[PDB]
Protein backbone atom coordinates (compact mmCIF):
# COMPACT_ATOMS: atom_id res chain seq x y z
CA UNK A 1 0.00 0.00 0.00
CA UNK A 2 1.59 3.37 -1.33
CA UNK A 3 -0.21 6.89 -1.52
CA UNK A 4 -0.91 7.04 -5.20
CA UNK A 5 -3.25 3.74 -5.14
CA UNK A 6 -4.79 5.26 -1.60
CA UNK A 7 -5.47 8.74 -3.62
CA UNK A 8 -6.64 6.61 -6.62
CA UNK A 9 -9.28 4.36 -4.55
CA UNK A 10 -10.35 7.91 -2.77
CA UNK A 11 -10.65 9.11 -6.37
CA UNK A 12 -12.80 6.21 -7.90
CA UNK A 13 -14.83 6.11 -4.67
CA UNK A 14 -15.14 9.95 -5.14
CA UNK A 15 -16.17 9.70 -8.48
CA UNK A 16 -18.88 6.79 -7.61
CA UNK A 17 -20.26 9.26 -4.82
CA UNK A 18 -20.94 12.10 -6.84
CA UNK A 19 -22.93 10.16 -9.48
CA UNK A 20 -24.88 8.34 -7.54
CA UNK A 21 -26.10 11.74 -5.16
CA UNK A 22 -26.35 13.76 -8.53
CA UNK A 23 -29.30 11.62 -9.35
CA UNK A 24 -30.63 11.38 -6.15
CA UNK A 25 -30.54 14.17 -5.22
CA UNK A 26 -31.89 16.34 -8.99
CA UNK A 27 -34.30 12.44 -9.34
CA UNK A 28 -32.73 12.37 -12.80
CA UNK A 29 -30.92 10.28 -14.72
CA UNK A 30 -30.74 13.26 -17.46
CA UNK A 31 -27.16 12.85 -19.26
CA UNK A 32 -25.95 9.89 -17.82
CA UNK A 33 -25.32 6.60 -19.99
CA UNK A 34 -27.20 3.64 -18.40
CA UNK A 35 -25.12 1.59 -20.59
CA UNK A 36 -21.56 1.92 -18.78
CA UNK A 37 -23.20 1.21 -15.40
CA UNK A 38 -24.01 -1.74 -16.49
CA UNK A 39 -20.25 -2.67 -17.45
CA UNK A 40 -19.06 -1.21 -14.42
CA UNK A 41 -21.69 -3.14 -12.22
CA UNK A 42 -20.46 -6.42 -14.37
CA UNK A 43 -16.51 -4.94 -13.58
CA UNK A 44 -17.01 -4.78 -9.90
CA UNK A 45 -19.29 -8.64 -9.95
CA UNK A 46 -16.47 -10.74 -12.11
CA UNK A 47 -13.41 -9.27 -10.35
CA UNK A 48 -14.40 -9.45 -6.44
CA UNK A 49 -15.90 -13.30 -6.73
CA UNK A 50 -12.54 -13.74 -4.79
CA UNK A 51 -14.37 -12.15 -1.91
CA UNK A 52 -15.67 -16.01 -0.95
CA UNK A 53 -11.63 -17.65 -1.60
CA UNK A 54 -9.38 -14.78 0.31
CA UNK A 55 -9.16 -12.13 2.90
CA UNK A 56 -6.62 -9.56 2.05
CA UNK A 57 -7.72 -6.63 5.07
CA UNK A 58 -10.71 -5.17 6.59
CA UNK A 59 -10.17 -2.17 3.93
CA UNK A 60 -10.20 -4.22 0.95
CA UNK A 61 -13.04 -6.24 1.91
CA UNK A 62 -14.96 -3.01 2.82
CA UNK A 63 -14.01 -1.16 -0.66
CA UNK A 64 -15.50 -4.12 -2.68
CA UNK A 65 -18.71 -4.70 -0.96
CA UNK A 66 -19.09 -0.32 -1.18
CA UNK A 67 -17.92 -0.66 -5.12
CA UNK A 68 -20.52 -3.65 -5.45
CA UNK A 69 -23.31 -1.93 -3.69
CA UNK A 70 -23.23 1.61 -5.17
CA UNK A 71 -23.04 0.36 -8.56
CA UNK A 72 -26.00 -1.96 -8.33
CA UNK A 73 -27.76 1.24 -6.93
CA UNK A 74 -26.62 3.68 -9.98
CA UNK A 75 -28.03 0.88 -12.04
CA UNK A 76 -30.97 0.67 -10.05
CA UNK A 77 -31.63 4.16 -10.06
CA UNK A 78 -31.13 4.67 -13.80
CA UNK A 79 -32.88 1.63 -15.26
CA UNK A 80 -36.16 1.50 -12.64
CA UNK A 81 -36.55 4.55 -10.20
CA UNK A 82 -35.47 7.48 -12.51
CA UNK A 83 -35.93 5.10 -15.38
CA UNK A 84 -38.49 8.56 -17.04
CA UNK A 85 -35.41 10.65 -17.04
CA UNK A 86 -33.42 8.15 -18.67
CA UNK A 87 -31.99 8.73 -22.30
CA UNK A 88 -32.32 5.62 -23.94
CA UNK A 89 -32.37 7.36 -27.53
CA UNK A 90 -29.07 9.04 -26.86
CA UNK A 91 -27.36 6.06 -24.97
CA UNK A 92 -27.54 3.72 -28.41
CA UNK A 93 -23.50 2.36 -28.06
CA UNK A 94 -23.35 -1.22 -29.15
CA UNK A 95 -22.31 -2.83 -25.85
CA UNK A 96 -21.92 -6.51 -28.11
CA UNK A 97 -18.81 -5.34 -29.59
CA UNK A 98 -17.09 -4.58 -25.86
CA UNK A 99 -18.65 -7.48 -24.41
CA UNK A 100 -18.13 -10.17 -27.02
CA UNK A 101 -14.11 -9.97 -27.74
CA UNK A 102 -13.44 -8.84 -24.55
CA UNK A 103 -14.86 -12.67 -23.21
CA UNK A 104 -12.95 -13.72 -26.29
CA UNK A 105 -9.66 -12.06 -25.27
CA UNK A 106 -9.94 -12.93 -21.53
CA UNK A 107 -10.17 -16.76 -22.32
CA UNK A 108 -6.94 -16.42 -24.89
CA UNK A 109 -4.62 -14.26 -22.91
CA UNK A 110 -4.81 -14.71 -19.08
CA UNK A 111 -2.16 -15.59 -16.33
CA UNK A 112 -4.13 -18.86 -16.19
CA UNK A 113 -6.50 -21.25 -17.49
CA UNK A 114 -9.18 -21.48 -14.45
CA UNK A 115 -12.84 -19.84 -14.17
CA UNK A 116 -11.78 -16.96 -11.09
CA UNK A 117 -8.69 -16.02 -13.07
CA UNK A 118 -10.85 -15.77 -16.51
CA UNK A 119 -13.41 -14.40 -15.13
CA UNK A 120 -10.74 -11.47 -13.25
CA UNK A 121 -8.94 -10.77 -16.78
CA UNK A 122 -12.38 -10.21 -18.49
CA UNK A 123 -12.98 -7.35 -15.48
CA UNK A 124 -9.64 -5.76 -16.37
CA UNK A 125 -10.30 -5.34 -19.87
CA UNK A 126 -13.93 -4.89 -19.78
CA UNK A 127 -13.02 -1.35 -17.86
CA UNK A 128 -10.48 -0.48 -19.98
CA UNK A 129 -13.97 0.44 -22.18
CA UNK A 130 -16.39 0.36 -19.92
CA UNK A 131 -16.66 4.90 -20.19
CA UNK A 132 -16.73 4.45 -24.09
CA UNK A 133 -20.73 4.25 -24.19
CA UNK A 134 -20.60 7.68 -21.94
CA UNK A 135 -18.02 9.61 -23.86
CA UNK A 136 -20.03 8.26 -27.15
CA UNK A 137 -23.79 9.45 -25.85
CA UNK A 138 -21.80 13.36 -24.53
CA UNK A 139 -20.17 13.34 -28.37
CA UNK A 140 -23.35 12.38 -29.04
CA UNK A 141 -25.48 14.83 -27.12
CA UNK A 142 -22.83 17.70 -27.64
CA UNK A 143 -22.51 19.31 -24.23
CA UNK A 144 -21.91 17.66 -20.79
CA UNK A 145 -23.37 19.04 -17.43
CA UNK A 146 -20.26 20.36 -14.86
CA UNK A 147 -21.49 17.67 -12.31
CA UNK A 148 -20.77 14.99 -15.48
CA UNK A 149 -17.44 16.57 -16.00
CA UNK A 150 -16.19 16.54 -12.57
CA UNK A 151 -17.57 12.22 -12.33
CA UNK A 152 -15.24 11.66 -15.46
CA UNK A 153 -12.41 13.75 -14.03
CA UNK A 154 -12.04 11.79 -10.59
CA UNK A 155 -13.10 8.41 -12.53
CA UNK A 156 -10.23 9.09 -15.03
CA UNK A 157 -7.75 10.29 -12.86
CA UNK A 158 -7.83 6.76 -10.64
CA UNK A 159 -6.31 4.16 -12.97
CA UNK A 160 -3.77 7.12 -13.70
CA UNK A 161 -2.80 7.20 -10.19
CA UNK A 162 -2.76 3.04 -10.69
CA UNK A 163 -0.14 3.24 -13.34
CA UNK A 164 1.61 5.71 -10.49
CA UNK A 165 1.20 3.00 -7.94
CA UNK A 166 2.56 0.12 -10.74
CA UNK A 167 5.47 2.15 -11.32
CA UNK A 168 6.16 2.24 -6.86
CA UNK A 169 5.66 -1.41 -6.05
CA UNK A 170 8.19 -2.59 -9.31
CA UNK A 171 10.64 -0.48 -7.92
CA UNK A 172 10.25 -1.15 -4.07
CA UNK A 173 8.75 -4.63 -4.34
CA UNK A 174 9.57 -6.24 -7.91
CA UNK A 175 6.18 -6.60 -8.32
CA UNK A 176 4.77 -6.46 -11.69
CA UNK A 177 1.32 -7.65 -13.89
CA UNK A 178 1.37 -7.02 -17.41
CA UNK A 179 -2.35 -7.34 -18.26
CA UNK A 180 -3.17 -4.56 -15.34
CA UNK A 181 -0.62 -2.60 -16.81
CA UNK A 182 -1.35 -2.74 -20.56
CA UNK A 183 -5.02 -2.77 -20.04
CA UNK A 184 -4.62 0.52 -17.08
CA UNK A 185 -2.60 2.23 -20.17
CA UNK A 186 -5.47 1.96 -22.21
CA UNK A 187 -7.98 3.30 -19.89
CA UNK A 188 -5.94 5.90 -19.18
CA UNK A 189 -5.20 6.51 -23.03
CA UNK A 190 -9.42 7.04 -23.75
CA UNK A 191 -9.46 9.99 -21.48
CA UNK A 192 -7.24 11.99 -23.55
CA UNK A 193 -9.46 14.56 -25.19
CA UNK A 194 -11.39 14.56 -22.05
CA UNK A 195 -8.68 15.49 -19.95
CA UNK A 196 -7.47 18.54 -22.31
CA UNK A 197 -11.31 19.70 -22.78
CA UNK A 198 -11.89 19.56 -18.89
CA UNK A 199 -8.54 21.86 -18.49
CA UNK A 200 -8.69 23.97 -21.51
CA UNK A 201 -12.82 24.57 -20.84
CA UNK A 202 -14.73 23.02 -17.67
CA UNK A 203 -11.66 24.34 -15.22
CA UNK A 204 -12.01 28.03 -16.66
CA UNK A 205 -15.20 28.06 -16.41
CA UNK A 206 -16.47 27.52 -19.91
CA UNK A 207 -18.77 24.06 -21.31
CA UNK A 208 -17.42 21.38 -22.64
CA UNK A 209 -17.98 21.13 -26.72
CA UNK B 1 -2.43 -16.16 -8.33
CA UNK B 2 -3.36 -13.33 -5.21
CA UNK B 3 -5.22 -10.29 -6.31
CA UNK B 4 -4.22 -7.86 -3.91
CA UNK B 5 -5.55 -4.40 -5.58
CA UNK B 6 -9.50 -3.15 -5.90
C1 LIG C 1 -0.10 11.32 -4.51
C2 LIG C 1 -1.51 11.52 -5.02
C3 LIG C 1 -1.53 12.65 -6.05
C4 LIG C 1 -2.94 13.20 -6.25
C5 LIG C 1 -2.89 14.57 -6.98
C6 LIG C 1 -4.29 15.05 -7.42
C7 LIG C 1 -5.28 15.12 -6.25
C8 LIG C 1 -6.22 16.33 -6.40
C9 LIG C 1 -6.04 17.27 -5.23
C10 LIG C 1 -5.10 18.24 -5.09
C11 LIG C 1 -4.00 18.61 -6.06
C12 LIG C 1 -4.11 20.09 -6.43
C13 LIG C 1 -4.84 20.28 -7.76
C14 LIG C 1 -3.86 20.82 -8.80
C15 LIG C 1 -3.23 19.69 -9.63
C16 LIG C 1 -2.01 20.18 -10.46
C17 LIG C 1 -2.34 21.42 -11.35
C18 LIG C 1 -1.10 21.88 -12.10
O1 LIG C 1 -0.25 21.16 -12.60
O2 LIG C 1 -0.92 23.27 -12.23
C19 LIG C 1 -1.81 24.26 -11.72
C20 LIG C 1 -1.36 25.63 -12.34
O3 LIG C 1 -1.10 25.49 -13.69
C21 LIG C 1 -0.12 26.20 -11.58
O4 LIG C 1 -0.01 27.53 -11.99
C1 LIG D 1 -5.49 16.47 2.20
C2 LIG D 1 -5.84 15.72 0.91
C3 LIG D 1 -5.17 14.33 0.86
C4 LIG D 1 -5.51 13.59 -0.45
C5 LIG D 1 -4.79 12.23 -0.50
C6 LIG D 1 -5.31 11.27 0.59
C7 LIG D 1 -4.19 10.35 1.09
C8 LIG D 1 -4.38 9.95 2.57
C9 LIG D 1 -4.57 11.14 3.49
C10 LIG D 1 -3.62 11.87 4.11
C11 LIG D 1 -2.12 11.68 4.01
C12 LIG D 1 -1.50 11.34 5.37
C13 LIG D 1 -1.79 9.88 5.77
C14 LIG D 1 -0.69 9.34 6.70
C15 LIG D 1 -0.78 9.92 8.11
C16 LIG D 1 0.27 9.25 9.02
C17 LIG D 1 -0.16 7.83 9.42
C18 LIG D 1 1.03 7.06 9.92
O1 LIG D 1 1.90 7.43 10.72
O2 LIG D 1 1.07 5.81 9.34
C19 LIG D 1 2.13 4.92 9.68
C20 LIG D 1 2.11 3.76 8.63
O3 LIG D 1 2.53 2.57 9.18
C21 LIG D 1 3.02 4.18 7.43
O4 LIG D 1 3.18 3.01 6.67
C1 LIG E 1 -11.72 10.23 4.91
C2 LIG E 1 -10.37 10.01 4.25
C3 LIG E 1 -10.17 10.96 3.07
C4 LIG E 1 -11.11 10.58 1.91
C5 LIG E 1 -10.98 11.56 0.73
C6 LIG E 1 -11.45 12.97 1.15
C7 LIG E 1 -12.34 13.56 0.05
C8 LIG E 1 -13.45 14.45 0.65
C9 LIG E 1 -12.88 15.72 1.18
C10 LIG E 1 -13.40 16.94 0.97
C11 LIG E 1 -14.64 17.21 0.17
C12 LIG E 1 -14.58 18.62 -0.44
C13 LIG E 1 -14.34 18.59 -1.96
C14 LIG E 1 -15.66 18.33 -2.71
C15 LIG E 1 -15.82 16.87 -3.19
C16 LIG E 1 -14.81 16.48 -4.29
C17 LIG E 1 -15.50 16.44 -5.65
C18 LIG E 1 -15.68 17.87 -6.13
O1 LIG E 1 -14.84 18.73 -6.06
O2 LIG E 1 -16.89 18.20 -6.73
C19 LIG E 1 -17.96 17.28 -7.00
C20 LIG E 1 -19.18 17.72 -6.14
O3 LIG E 1 -20.16 16.73 -6.11
C21 LIG E 1 -19.73 19.11 -6.60
O4 LIG E 1 -19.06 19.47 -7.78
C1 LIG F 1 -15.08 -1.27 -31.25
C2 LIG F 1 -14.47 -2.03 -30.07
C3 LIG F 1 -13.40 -3.04 -30.53
C4 LIG F 1 -13.22 -4.20 -29.50
C5 LIG F 1 -12.72 -3.70 -28.13
C6 LIG F 1 -11.71 -4.68 -27.48
C7 LIG F 1 -11.20 -4.05 -26.16
C8 LIG F 1 -9.84 -4.62 -25.70
C9 LIG F 1 -9.31 -3.72 -24.63
C10 LIG F 1 -8.20 -3.92 -23.90
C11 LIG F 1 -7.24 -5.08 -23.99
C12 LIG F 1 -5.90 -4.63 -23.38
C13 LIG F 1 -4.98 -5.80 -23.01
C14 LIG F 1 -4.27 -6.39 -24.24
C15 LIG F 1 -3.58 -7.72 -23.89
C16 LIG F 1 -2.27 -7.53 -23.11
C17 LIG F 1 -2.12 -8.67 -22.11
C18 LIG F 1 -0.78 -9.39 -22.19
O1 LIG F 1 0.19 -9.08 -22.84
O2 LIG F 1 -0.75 -10.52 -21.39
C19 LIG F 1 0.43 -11.32 -21.34
C20 LIG F 1 0.05 -12.64 -20.56
O3 LIG F 1 0.80 -12.78 -19.39
C21 LIG F 1 0.26 -13.83 -21.56
O4 LIG F 1 -0.42 -14.93 -21.01
C1 LIG G 1 -10.06 0.63 -28.07
C2 LIG G 1 -8.79 0.92 -27.27
C3 LIG G 1 -7.79 1.78 -28.07
C4 LIG G 1 -6.58 2.23 -27.22
C5 LIG G 1 -5.27 1.99 -27.98
C6 LIG G 1 -4.13 2.85 -27.44
C7 LIG G 1 -3.54 2.30 -26.14
C8 LIG G 1 -2.54 1.15 -26.38
C9 LIG G 1 -1.78 0.85 -25.11
C10 LIG G 1 -0.80 -0.05 -24.97
C11 LIG G 1 -0.29 -0.92 -26.08
C12 LIG G 1 0.20 -2.25 -25.52
C13 LIG G 1 1.06 -3.00 -26.56
C14 LIG G 1 1.74 -4.22 -25.91
C15 LIG G 1 0.74 -5.36 -25.65
C16 LIG G 1 1.50 -6.70 -25.74
C17 LIG G 1 0.54 -7.90 -25.90
C18 LIG G 1 1.34 -9.16 -26.20
O1 LIG G 1 2.01 -9.39 -27.19
O2 LIG G 1 1.23 -10.11 -25.20
C19 LIG G 1 1.91 -11.37 -25.33
C20 LIG G 1 0.78 -12.47 -25.38
O3 LIG G 1 -0.30 -12.20 -24.54
C21 LIG G 1 1.42 -13.88 -25.12
O4 LIG G 1 0.33 -14.78 -25.11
Amino acid sequence: MNIFRLTGDLSHLAAIIILLLKIWKSRSCAGISGKSQLLFALVFTTRYLDLFTSFISLYNTSMKLIYIACSYATVYLIYMKFKATYDGNHDTFRVEFLIVPVGGLSFLVNHDFSPLEILWTFSIYLESVAILPQLFMISKTGEAETITTHYLFFLGLYRALYLVNWIWRYYFEGFFDLIAVVAGVVQTVLYCDFFYLYVTKVLKGKKLS
Amino acid sequence: AEHDEL
